[PDB]
RNA sequence: CAGUCAAGCGUUCAUAGCGACAUUGCUUUUUGAUUCUUCGAUGUCGGCUCUUCCUAUCAUACCGAAGCAGAAUUCGGUAAGCGUUGGAUUGUUCACCCACUAAUAGGGAACGUGAGCUGGGUUUAGACCGUCGUGAGACAGGUUAGUUUUACCCUACUGAUGAAUGUUACCGCAAUAGUAAUUGAACUUAGUACGAGAGGAACAGUUCAUUCGGAUAAUUGGUUUUUGCGGCUGUCUGAUCAGGCAUUGCCGCGAAGCUACCAUCCGCUGGAUUAUGGCUGAACGCCUCUAAGUCAGAAUCCAUGCUAGAACGCGGUGAUUUC
RNA sequence: UCUUAAGGUAGCCAAAUGCCUCGUCAUCUAAUUAGUGACGCGCAUGAAUGGAUUAACGAGAUUCCCACUGUCCCUAUCUAC
RNA sequence: UGAACAGCCUCUAGUUGAUAGAAUAAUGUAGAUAAGGGAAGUCGGCAAAAUAGAUCCGUAACUUCGGGAUAAGGAUUGGC
């Protein structure tokens, strides 16, 4: 088996635990979590929210 | 005049009448079939039911598509420390059914058993068994000639045993007791067994093993006085329709004059007992030892209970028992396994099993980590963490 | 399926009854396909009959090329937009639901697809593996 | 609806299958006929819902016959166990089409069912047309609009308690009643058998699905008064901080719990039998499945199993009150 | 040719008038006893017993398409009383 | 606030009345939300939803030339 990274969040998903999403354009996303879905769905930046590993890395927290 | 337009049965008649169990311990109607050519040994168990969590493993049934691929799959789980074997019942049998003749229990007991027989407890003298202890404190005085009459009769032995609720993290204190059929040797060999066995432990190592398929009973779990549309699944009327539309609408023609049985008609749903089969266990595992949620393809040392704990139910840290999909009844409640009646091949009873992964994650919410210290390794330190 | 079943399928969550329409993918002309039917369906009293991943199906064209409309035809679906599980526990669904034109073969009509499609499509009719870009 | 008979059809041949002319019966699901009950009122078509029953069996199980090579089909038997759809138009019953289907069989229960719905239709009063009528007015002729009441009683039904058995607690038995699992596809057998060719099987085996059921909530989805976190508008609290009101103010997230063929898991094997085919076997010195005896045999029947446990069915066990 | 006081003219239609009738043709539909457009030996259309249209208006009757949707597949959950 | 003696909040004045207490089963009444599909439901889209203010843009047939027309249909809107 083999563990991943959510497009939204960056995090581990675990097997079966999550959703996955196939656009039009064939673009596979993956996400833990509904909360993650919902944001995608409302086309945020995960940059801008503040509890994502993007921001995190990008205003260079944890380093 | 006929129906119009045809359809089932809503729901299933065999399974009637839809009321209220008689307790809180499912009875188990029926053993296996009794055999001597094999050792003596028990055919079912109890346990406490603690919970689901999911795996994954490598199918093989050869002709699948995932054949040799991964799935992922629901289990549940039964907090099983092994019961305390006290006493044995011997049953004659009449054209009138079997029939107990005597019941043996041994010299010392627990205050849970005994509080099991008690209702007010902590008003109480304990005054239980003691004139059997002392029917005991000599060699054999009013046990020996029963024993030997349960031998001299007695096609059949049911040996009483009883749960250690303590050893749960429950807050009982309360212990349960039943009796267990032997399917194993000759009738002289039960009861010796169990009087070897008297005030003594058994343990699921003994009773079963992994890729074994059995049955789980159990009293499912209540729902209280419900309705007709989910106790049966029955049609919701339209909207434009006074008083109530989750009804059933016609109960039963003029004639008969009466309300037929068959129809359908509200109240209780769940507190029933059922006895469901074809269980597959997963993995037997043990409570005094570590490792027990690892299999030997991840090897990260950690037990089964996932972190901040079971929900509603706590830790595994007895001996436990995880099996395919579901099972009657809710958390925190009795169980009692059963082995197989039928010796069902099927390639799908033999279908041997070994694991890969175990979610060990918080159900608790939605849990990224199946570790503390994997949480920790992917957030940093925290501001608590001085 | 029945016909062009090229082995067999497991069930997959439903979210095209009757009723529906869903996109057309292929370059036959078409631009959206009314499911009417669906084949190996259940017969249950005031039940929709429901479509899947897979499922032959008959369908029309309610919007297209006038060959095409005004006459029934099988079609296939290649896209759900419901959320469905496979053994992996993985639940994955798309953004749209989409067919292609075919025969009561399987052989689709139109000699190619536009956009993914489902990987149980694929291993179940194989002329659609064969005009396929993308699978998952 | 089913029989008797059999001129004829069926290449030849009455009976594989049909079966005119003639004839004997059955049913009450039509429509008449009658007017026994009912006019100090039995709520009146259909649909929806929902159960149950019959079989004159559409499909499925096992079988027999064929003008049955195979496939497909037709006839017939035990069989009502199990299932018999979604839609278009119509108030519709009915009909007709579309499509799937294993198959889309017919009927009954006060033409089942209105204190269960609806009120399209019919069936008051308003109104329009046509025809009839001098006229008021008439028309199972057409159209439109038109109040659908009450259960708190008894019974039945579902669930739920419960006196009395010397008391109380625990473990059990199991009378009786109920019962459930259903059908299809695909690969393989095998492009084999069979068939001149055309075409084209089957049993076993495997994986899957349909329908129904019983549980469960790890996962996903839904739900959200956690009024938990954050934000937004208006306004009030001098401003801030923090908060009230806005019939739960609104939005996003949202655990727990509940829940979904929108999710998952499970859904037993033995005996006696029918029809049918048979074994030995006479009557009838042969022969014959039958008469005595006897074998296998089905979705049947009964048990296994599963559900409740007789509240007036029972058993085993423990402890049984003192100043 | 019989007969009438004279024999329905313009125009309109299976229309709220048309039994037969689910009239025939077309269209809309996968399918339409519906809807619309045509046809007219119209049982029984029709001219201030007003005819044929008619913009706008209609809590009028009717059909279809877009959107929308717990009407529905198929139900579930929550709140106050 | 806002186009507004709308709706919502407040000041003065007035009330705090309407049997109450405990729990929160069904069925209801009133209010709501629901994945995928989208009227397949039904006599019939009944009910409910969706749209909605303002500015800008654009605007069909038909017409009694007056209208239809907010036609349709699209964009934008905060704070400092």
């Amino acid at each position: 088996m083999k563990v991943e990274i959510d497009s939204f969040s960056g995090a581990k998903i675990y097997p079966g635990r999550g959703t996955l999403f196939v656009r039009g354009d064939s673009k596979i996303f993956r996400f833990q979590n509904s909360k993650s879905a919902s944001l995608f769905k409302q086309r945020k930046n995960p940059r801008r929210i503040a509890w994502t590993v993007l921001f995190r890395k990008h205003h260079k927290k944890g380093i | 005049s006929h129906r119009k337009y045809e359809a089932p049965r809503h729901g299933h008649l065999g399974f009637l009448p839809r009321k209220r169990a008689a307790s809180i311990r499912a009875r188990v109607k029926a053993f296996p079939k009794d055999d001597r050519s094999k050792p003596v040994a028990l055919t079912s168990f109890l346990g406490y039911k603690a919970g689901m969590t999911t795996i994954v493993r490598d199918l093989d049934r050869p002709g699948s598509k995932f054949h040799k691929r991964e799935v992922v799959e629901a289990v549940t789980v039964v907090d099983t420390p092994p019961v305390v074997v006290v006493g044995v019942v011997g049953y004659v049998e009449t054209p009138r059914g079997l029939r107990s003749l005597t019941t043996v229990w041994a010299e010392h007991l627990s205050d849970e058993v005994k509080r099991r027989f008690y209702k007010n407890w902590y008003k109480s003298k304990k005054k239980a068994f003691t004139k059997y202890s002392a029917k005991y404190a000599q060699d054999g005085a009013g046990i020996e000639r029963e024993l030997a009459r349960i031998k001299k009769y007695a096609s059949v032995v049911r040996v009483l045993v009883h749960t250690q609720i303590r050893k749960t993290p429950l807050a009982q204190k309360k212990a349960h007791l039943a009796e267990i059929q032997l399917n194993g040797g000759s009738i002289s060999e039960k009861v010796d067994w169990a009087r070897e066995h008297f005030e003594k432990t058994v343990a699921v190592d003994s009773v079963f093993e992994q890729n074994e398929m059995i049955d789980a009973i159990a009293v499912t779990k209540g729902h209280g006085f419900e309705g007709v549309t989910h106790r049966w699944g029955t049609k919701k009327l339209p909207r434009k329709t006074h008083r109530g539309l989750r009804k059933v609408a016609c109960i039963g023609a003029w004639h008969p004059a009466h309300v037929m049985w068959s129809v359908a008609r509200a109240g209780q749903r769940g507190y029933h007992s059922r006895t469901s089969i074809n269980h597959k266990i997963y993995r037997v595992g043990k409570g005094d030892d570590e490792a027990n949620g690892a299999t030997s393809f991840d090897r990260t040392k950690k037990t089964i209970t996932p972190m901040g704990g079971f929900v509603h139910y706590g830790e595994i840290k007895n001996d436990f028992i995880m099996v395919k999909g579901c099972i009657p009844g809710n958390r925190k409640r009795i169980v009692t396994l059963r082995k197989s009646l039928y010796t069902n091949t099927s390639r799908k009873a033999l279908e041997e099993v070994s694991l890969k992964w175990i979610d060990t994650a918080s159900k608790f919410g939605k849990g990224r980590f199946q570790t503390p210290a994997e949480k920790h390794a992917f957030m940093g330190t925290l501001k608590k963490d001085l | 399926s029945g016909n062009g079943a090229q082995g067999t399928k497991f069930r997959i969550s439903l979210g095209l009854p009757v009723g529906a329409i869903m996109n057309c993918a292929d370059n036959s002309g078409a631009r959206n396909l009314y499911i009417i039917a669906v084949k190996g369906s259940g017969s249950r009293l005031n039940r929709l009959p429901a479509a899947s991943l897979g499922d032959m199906v008959m369908a029309t064209v309610k919007k297209g090329k006038p060959e095409l409309r005004k006459k029934v035809m099988p079609a296939i679906v290649v896209r759900q937009a419901k959320s469905w599980r496979r053994r992996d526990g993985v639940f994955l669904y798309f953004e749209d639901n989409a067919g292609v034109i075919a025969n009561p073969k399987g052989e689709m009509k139109g000699s190619a697809i536009t956009g993914p499609v489902g990987k149980e499509c694929a291993d179940l009719w194989p002329r659609v593996a064969s005009n396929s870009g993308v699978v998952v």
